[PDB]
RNA sequence: GAAAUUGUUGAAAGGGAAGGGCAUUUGAUCAGACA
RNA sequence: GGAAUACUGCCAGCUGGGACUGAGGACUGCGACGUAAGUCAAGGAUGCUGGCAUAAUGGUUAUAUGCCGCCCGUCUUGAAA
RNA sequence: AGAACUGGCGAUGCGGGAUGAACCGAACGUAGAGUUAAGGUGCCGGAAUACACGCUCAUCAGACACCACAAAAGGUGUUAG
RNA sequence: GCCCUGAAAAUGGAUGGCGCUCAAGCGUGUUACCUAUACUCUACCGUCAGGGUUGAUAUGAUGCCCUGACGAGUAGGCAGGCGUGGAGGUCAGUGACGAAGCCUAGACCGUAAGGUCGGGUCGAACGGCCUCUAGUGCAGAUCUUGGUGGUAGUAGCAAAUA
RNA sequence: UUUGCUCCACACAAUAUAGAUGGAUACGAAUAAGGCGUCCUUGUGGCGUCGCUGAACCAUAGCAGGCUAGCAACGGUGCACUUGGCGGAAAGGCCUUGGGUGCUUGCUGGCGAAUUGCAAUGUCAUUUUGCGUGGGGAUAAAUCAUUUGUAUACGACUUAGA
């Protein structure tokens, strides 16, 4: 259960690759405006990659959630994730990569307790 | 072709090849390379994957050895047990 | 409608037939064109012998074994006319053109089926009367093609048979006529013929 | 288009030195009203220097056929302005209606002579009331008596792209 | 017997143009050196020219009868 | 163009043709025709069927020989076998002969 | 009987498409009989079946299908334009597709 | 203990480029949820 | 003499088929039908039902197919090379 | 060739002209549906081997711009005047 | 008017190709039809503009709500952000039950800069936020230093008798 | 070769779609002409009739087609046999003899069908390979190495060797 919204829709799924990163291992994915005043890219000719504009912005109604329907927060302590106690049906507590084993364990209690949603409950439990 | 123009060339070369992939595909299913069904109890979807637990649960258990346990990682991964098994004792 | 099409090639106009055919083939259908030393091109003999000799005069000048390939059998000048149709260059065109087989003559088993005809592509229905036209035939034997006496020879043969066969046929039908006629009066018959039938 | 015969009557704007000016009629040929009233407005230019804007149209009346299922031999009068000059026609057309006359002549200057509606001015249209007046072979090899012709070499339209039957080119 | 070459009809980008800018050009020079009827015509195989002729000759009389008072 | 429709080969068969059917005749078992032999024992029924056959549908009768190449001085025991054409005489006249 | 369809057989013929650019959210069917566009009006929001078969035993079958729909004409020859759930595969251009005789308004 | 670069293994493609865009087939893989 | 029909135009005439969309989220408005309470198609979708409940939809990914697809940068805007 | 003005390109994609600085079309965010422009609808290629009136047969037709050149003429080709 | 001739060489090729001849050519008429990033309608994004909002039993007034129109872009202008080394403050932040780093067709958020998580590896430190500061972001400069390829098991190892 | 290989009778694994789902349903020739039926004096004959499309023709009813009872005909049709003939263009098909067993919707009866829950291709071919299932038939070569020199840069070629 979560906060009702619309359907996610995203308008561009695929990640915006940089121009030739697939061409050289030098050039990273990393996307980057081409600059170049005869870059074909640049000037927006048929059937090159697209680029970044706003018209590709999210729905505001829906731009930070997961598909659970949740804003997603990181936690690295119980005290972090006692800020989510009012408001466990709009955010989901995110587990920080660094947090121990056994701090994770307890973040687990106190989420389960308060019913606040973990995103990664999996996470280093090797149990 | 140009000098076979009555035989398919194409056509016959794409069945010869759907025929044989899915044969290779069958071959490698019934071998179990495959991962199982998700609603498999030998499944791992919503569970993490590790090569270094399943090789030391599968040590345990008792090759493969391009897949390789570390003595290093298989004593953090007895340490971190017994860790669990602590609380685990706790809890009981 | 039928699984294979099986196209009579006599008295067709090559582009037009070999339109019909590309799109048929493109459009998943399997088409079979026998007969193809019969089909006709518009214009007079000279007009498409001099056609064929311009064609004829293209070839790779360094090396003339990588040139243009002029085949001459008739299937093949009709096969060219059609793969020039066709995008021939992809999987798609490759694969409409393997519906596709052409042959001189009406060799097994095609003689035992039904042949079609196209009729906007039969050279009666299109070309004007009295317009000079070219049977490939003779075009193909003028630029090369050197098996049109054994397609002459075996479809004399096919004809006897076929006479054989369509002179049998022709019997049976008659004994049929006469059943249905016999019992074209009775009741049931009557009542078919009030259902149109 | 699909020709219709008007009536297009005008006259120069009234004035205090003169009032009711003559009135002006011409029969013309075209698609709609619209292009019927500018041809009136551009044949009243060149006869006489009236200028659109100093006149009127008094009127305009479509015009038709008095007996528009009776065929008669029309003789059609027209000059024109292709290629490189000015011409007189006379054209004879076996029809039914004037302006079906008109929309066949029109499609013959266009296949013949290569000429465009606004280059093409039709004269004078005549039922030819004698059949002795026809002057055009064209036109008298069909008003001989007891006429007959077949229609040989029937090419059959076929609504499939096959046919299982080779087709017959017969009555 | 040999067939010798035939002229290309697909014509070139550049001679296209190029007959573009001459045909301009003609147009400019024929306009420049430009700076620089015999026949009312009732047709001799119109069948009705009498009687045509001859109210148009009735129609003359207008042209005089009524200028003057 | 011209088809081979069949063939048809003698009885016996000498070493020096059978030895150009092997490119290791010393190792072999010298098996050549030996399943072929067995079509003239069964009064040569298969043998003259196909002998028919070239009779009612062949145009270009041809038949095979091969040079005695013990008799010349050569070292080459492997004899030469090719097709000659036979010219002259009906069809059937051909296959007779 | 023997024959047991309750289908017209159809044709995928090609994407809607210009001289160079296609478009593959509109598929282009051609269905047996049909040859004017005032024909085809019958087959508008009738479902299709492109009906193709595979080597993974999937759910209780080896048989898979796309569903789509009639969505409206398209020249004079009575070709009529088809949308699937998912789109068809360019492979298909010349595979056989079946047009449903429902939804019904007979 | 990165990348370039390489070996082996597994998968796949290849009829004088390779790469890239949109869409979908197919194969492999994979996340999430309880009126 | 009497019509009819075509052509054009109009209807705040009736009635079908198909496709895409369902934004918004208590009420407030203008309306309509009503004898009235009320109801409504009137300031944006609801009702009823089925299947599955997982690799089925979906994503990632290798490809295949259709169509597109200078090779980047600098400098030259003139072959714009 | 000179002057004066106005448009186009520069900085600019997209549809069309097979192709493309100078042509035709075209108010560039992300999409969906419809309708179109210019150009087209035998096949390549989405779209009538549509309807209709004529003309034309070219022993290398034409599909092409045209007060453009070779172009003024030559021809027992055909058609209308 | 259409047709033919109305000159023009040199690799084999071009109405774009096939091909077309009561055309699939030429002139014209009528329609139907195909199709752009254009037009209409709707949704979403951003900008701009015009209204409204201290009302508290509610938070953030550069916030919120309603409404409409717009959206190309080199030099350049303005604005908002992402990232990095070090400093002051703070989370009594994370960390040997594993910091940082690295690898990963495993996941998620963002239009994007990027940010987050899972697994492997590792073994001792490192983050969020508010600020401060700068030796702060690379695809190029025949860039610098280092490393590595194809070429390629190729050229070659043939002068001076063996 | 644990009998490898091949050809015959079943049970299923793996199945495969450039795209099965009633039937590719056979004169030739002409098109300013022909098809069919009939007759004689057998013709380029007479007479009749037909097209103007296949919108045809054949099939087509049954649990995706079940289990049974009869009537009427002795027809059609399936299958495995078998008789003879024809087909070499790529014949791999066509026709025919006989019995055997089914089916028959040509006609009349009896029982079953449900719940796949209002649709989801709702799978109905063969396509083959094979672990096997029980009966048959079959008992070689090629290459390297050696050699030859009719050949040869090296491969290759041409010979010889139980």
């Amino acid at each position: 259960a979560s906060l009702p919204h619309p359907k996610i829709v995203k308008k561009h799924t695929k990640k915006f690759k940089r121009h030739h990163s697939d061409r050289y291992h030098r050039v990273a994915e990393n996307w980057r405006k081409q600059k170049g005043i005869d870059s074909v890219v640049r000037r927006r000719f048929r059937g090159n990659i697209s680029q970044p504009k706003i018209g590709y912005g999210s729905n505001k109604k829906t731009k930070f959630l997961s598909p659970s329907g949740h804003k997603t927060f990181l936690v690295a302590n119980v005290k972090d994730l006692e800020t989510l106690t009012m408001h466990t049906k709009t955010y989901a507590a995110e587990i920080a990569h660094n947090i121990s084993a056994k701090n994770r364990v307890v973040i687990l209690a106190r989420a389960k307790a308060l019913g606040i949603k973990v995103t990664n409950p999996k996470g280093r439990l090797a149990l | 072709s140009k000098n076979s123009i009555n035989r398919p060339k194409l056509t016959s070369n794409l069945h010869h090849k759907v025929h044989s992939l899915n044969k290779k595909r069958a071959q490698r299913e019934r071998a179990g390379l495959l991962k199982p069904a998700r609603s498999s109890v030998n499944s791992k979807s919503g569970e993490i994957k590790s090569v270094a637990l399943d090789l030391y649960f599968q040590n345990k258990k008792n090759s493969i050895t391009t897949r390789t346990l570390s003595k290093k990682r298989a004593k953090k991964i007895e340490r971190n047990l017994k860790y669990a098994t602590q609380r685990k004792l706790l809890v009981d | 409608v039928e699984p294979v099409v099986v196209i009579d090639g006599k008295g067709h106009l090559v582009g037009r037939l070999a339109s019909v055919v590309a799109k048929q083939l493109l459009n998943g259908q399997k088409i079979v064109v026998v007969r193809a030393e019969e089909l006709n091109i518009s214009g007079e003999f000279f007009r498409n012998k001099l056609k064929y000799h311009d064609f004829l005069r293209k070839a790779t000048a360094f090396n003339k074994t990588r040139g243009p390939f002029h085949f001459r059998a008739p299937s093949r000048i009709f096969y060219k006319a059609l793969r020039g149709m066709v995008s021939h260059k992809t999987a798609r065109g490759k694969a409409a053109l393997e519906r596709l087989k052409v042959f001189e003559g009406i060799p097994p088993p095609y003689d035992k089926k039904k042949r079609v005809v196209v009729p906007q592509a039969l050279r009666v229905l299109r070309l004007k009367p009295g317009r000079k036209y070219t049977t490939l035939g003779k075009l193909s034997t003028s630029v090369g093609w050197k098996y049109e006496d054994v397609v002459a020879k075996l479809e004399a043969k096919r004809k006897v048979s076929s006479a054989e066969y369509y002179a049998k046929k022709r019997a049976f039908t008659k004994k049929v006529a006469s059943a249905n006629a016999t019992a074209a009066e009775s009741d049931v018959a009557k009542q078919l013929a009030a259902l149109g039938y | 288009a699909h020709f219709k015969e008007y009536q297009v009557i005008g006259r120069r704007l009234p004035t205090e030195s003169v009032p009711e000016p003559k009135l002006f009629r011409m029969r013309i040929f075209a698609s709609n009203e619209v292009i019927a009233k500018s041809r009136y407005w551009y044949f009243l230019q060149k006869l006489h220097k009236v200028k659109k804007a100093s006149g009127e149209i008094v009127s305009i009346n479509q015009i038709n056929e008095a007996h528009p299922t009776k065929v008669k031999n029309f003789g059609v009068w027209v000059r024109y302005d292709s290629r490189s000059g000015t011409h007189n026609m006379y054209k004879e057309i076996r029809d039914v209606s004037r302006v079906a006359a008109v929309e066949t002549l029109y499609q013959d200057m266009a296949a013949r002579h290569r000429a465009r509606f606004r280059s093409i001015h039709i004269l004078k249209v005549a039922e030819i009331e004698k059949t002795a007046d026809v002057k055009r072979q064209y036109v008298k090899q069909f008003l001989t008596k007891d006429l007959k012709f077949p229609l040989p070499h029937r090419v059959q339209k076929s609504t499939k792209t096959f046919s299982y039957k080779r087709p017959s080119t017969f009555y | 017997m040999r067939v010798r070459k035939r002229q290309s009809r697909r014509t070139s980008t550049k001679l296209k143009e190029g007959i573009k800018k001459k045909a301009s050009a003609h147009r400019k020079k024929e306009k420049k050196m430009a700076k620089k009827k015999k026949d009312p015509g009732i047709p001799s195989n119109f069948p009705y020219k009498a009687k045509i002729l001859e109210e148009i000759e009735a129609k003359k009389m207008k042209d005089l009868e009524e200028r003057e008072l | 163009g011209l088809r081979s429709l069949t063939t048809v080969w003698a009885e016996h068969l000498s070493d020096e043709v059978k030895r150009r059917f092997y490119k290791n005749w010393y190792k072999s078992k010298k098996k050549a025709f030996t399943k072929y032999s067995a079509k003239y024992a069964q009064d040569g029924a298969g043998i003259e069927r196909e002998l028919a056959r070239i009779k009612k549908y062949a145009s270009v009768v041809r038949v095979l020989v091969h040079t005695q190449i013990r008799k010349t001085p050569l070292a080459q025991k492997k004899a030469h076998l090719a097709e000659i054409q036979l010219n002259g005489g009906s069809i059937s006249e051909k296959v007779d002969w | 009987a023997e024959s047991h369809r309750l289908y017209v057989k159809g044709k995928h013929l090609s994407y809607q498409r210009s001289k160079r650019v296609n478009n593959p959210n509109v598929s282009l069917i051609k269905i047996e009989g049909v040859a004017t566009p005032q024909d085809a009006q019958f087959y508008l929001g009738k479902r299709i079946a492109y009906v193709y078969r595979a080597s993974k035993e999937v759910r209780g079958s080896k048989i898979r299908v796309m569903w789509g729909k009639v969505t409206r004409t398209h020249g004079n020859s009575g070709v009529v334009r088809a949308t699937f759930r998912n789109n068809l595969p360019a492979k298909t251009f010349g595979a056989s597709v079946r047009i449903f005789l429902y939804p019904s308004n007979i």
